[PDB]
């Protein structure tokens, strides 16, 4: 079987450096040229560049040599990027990706590619998140009714929500956070029954394993 | 500054024929650019699928070919699975680099369509006490997970401060996704009428409300 799996990814702050390696099991390695591939958070693939088995030729996207550096060791079956110098816009899933070269010596594929490992370049300190109740504005009926809980501003991911403590579970979503002002946000809901709520109680709990906290907020109507 | 452009998404349904596109800023697409196509399936697993134009990767399903069709790179499903519901990106050989497309949406419908459950939350009272106002807007239980989102306060679309997830998997199978609207705390006292709007399969799901 193919088979990749990179490693040393992990928070980073800027102008740091950190050193990613994929291995390479299932073929014999020392016979492929091997790529290195990004995708940042909502974002597409952006290729960073490839090296030959043998070293002697690389390519490279422009914008990026400045920064990384691509290499490999056959003898250990690995290829690696050197991450100097970073920046926000290095926070992304880095892949290794396997060339495929076809017979006639004029065509490729990228056919098999590592799971990824997750790079974080930030300067945030452990911030514990601001819970705010999402109730709905003062006032419509329908037989059920949807709230929420707004988690606003914490480092590092991840949170972790619940209502009433667990008991509440079906139609629960929680929302993938986005970053605002270099910290996350994220958002879940919840729906009931509209004679169930507010004449019963209904609250969202916060866990933020960094910071040791979690808390709770009840959902008050407006 | 070589661009590759793909469409952002296409529906099609199981038993169907489907071709996506690859486009480059430079001229037509040749096979000195080794049309390379990529699947993207969920928890991020990539896979190679097609090659220098068109060549299955080793072991890829009958069902995938590729080509040129005019300017362009082109890669067919004849007989779409509902497997092969996925993200396809396209990349082009420009003689030292490569440079991907952003990516095509292929759905290929394996449930109803479902419209999306739209629901607008006003900021807490208690965040408006520090100065800023939030508010979300949440979407979910639609398929296709393809939606564009835009907000308008008194009438005027929002261009700053608004931010939205990527479509994400419910546990019944359909799509979720939040927006975010950051004002300050003076903004939302000095505006009225407040408006998330949600296109879905070419319909505008619209909630709004008035402050105070
Ligand atoms: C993306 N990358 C893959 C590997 C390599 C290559 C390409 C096409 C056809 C090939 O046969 C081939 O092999 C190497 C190299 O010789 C030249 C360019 C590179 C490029 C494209």
């Amino acid at each position: 079987e193919v088979k990749f799996l990179e490693s040393g990814g992990g928070l980073v702050q800027p102008g740091g450096s950190l050193k990613l390696s994929c291995a390479a099991s299932g073929f014999d390695f020392s016979r492929y040229w091997m790529s290195w591939v990004r995708q940042a958070p909502g974002k597409g693939l952006e290729w960073i560049g490839e090296i030959n088995p043998d070293s002697r030729t690389i390519y490279c996207t422009p914008s990026l040599k400045d920064r990384f550096i691509i290499s490999r060791d056959n003898a250990k079956n690995t290829l690696y990027l050197q991450m100097s110098k970073v920046r926000s816009e290095d926070t992304a899933l880095y892949y290794c990706a396997r060339i495929w070269i076809y017979y006639g010596f004029d065509a490729y594929v990228m056919d098999y590619w590592g799971p990824g490992t997750s790079v974080t370049v930030s300067s945030a300190k452990t911030t514990p998140p601001s819970v705010y109740p999402l109730a709905p504005g003062s006032a419509q009926t329908n037989s059920m009714v949807t709230l929420g809980c707004l988690v606003k501003g914490y480092f590092p991911e991840p949170v972790t929500v619940t209502w009433n403590s667990g008991s509440l579970s079906s139609g629960v979503h929680t929302f993938p956070a986005v970053l605002q002002s270099d910290l996350y946000t994220l958002s879940s809901s919840v729906t009931v029954p509209s004679s169930v709520w507010p004449s019963e109680t209904v609250t969202c709990n916060v866990a933020h394993p960094a910071s040791s906290t979690k808390v709770d907020k009840k959902i008050v109507p407006r | 500054q070589a661009v590759v452009t793909q469409e952002s998404a296409l529906t099609t349904s199981p038993g169907e024929t489907v071709t996506l596109t690859c486009r480059s800023s430079t001229g037509a697409v040749t096979t000195s650019n080794y049309a390379n196509w990529v699947q993207e399936k969920p928890d991020h697993l990539f896979t190679g699928l097609i090659g220098g134009t068109n060549n299955r990767a080793p072991g890829v399903p009958a069902r995938f070919s590729g080509s040129l069709i005019g300017d362009k790179a082109a890669l067919t499903i004849t007989g779409a699975q509902t497997e092969d519901e996925a993200i396809y990106f396209c990349a082009l050989w420009y003689s030292n680099h490569l440079v991907f497309g952003g990516g095509t949406k292929l759905t290929v419908l394996g449930q109803p369509k479902s419209s999306p459950s739209v629901t607008l939350f006003p900021p807490s009272s208690e965040e408006l006490e520090t100065n800023k106002a939030t508010l979300v807007c949440t979407i979910t239980d639609f398929y296709p997970g393809v939606v564009t989102v835009d907000w308008k306060v008194d009438g005027t679309p929002v261009t700053q401060g608004m931010e939205t997830t990527q479509p994400s998997k419910q546990s019944n199978n359909k799509y979720m996704a939040s927006s975010y609207l950051t004002l300050t705390a003076r903004a939302w006292e000095r505006h009225s009428s407040y408006s998330c709007q949600v296109t879905h399969e070419g319909h505008t799901v619209e909630k709004s409300l008035s402050r105070e």
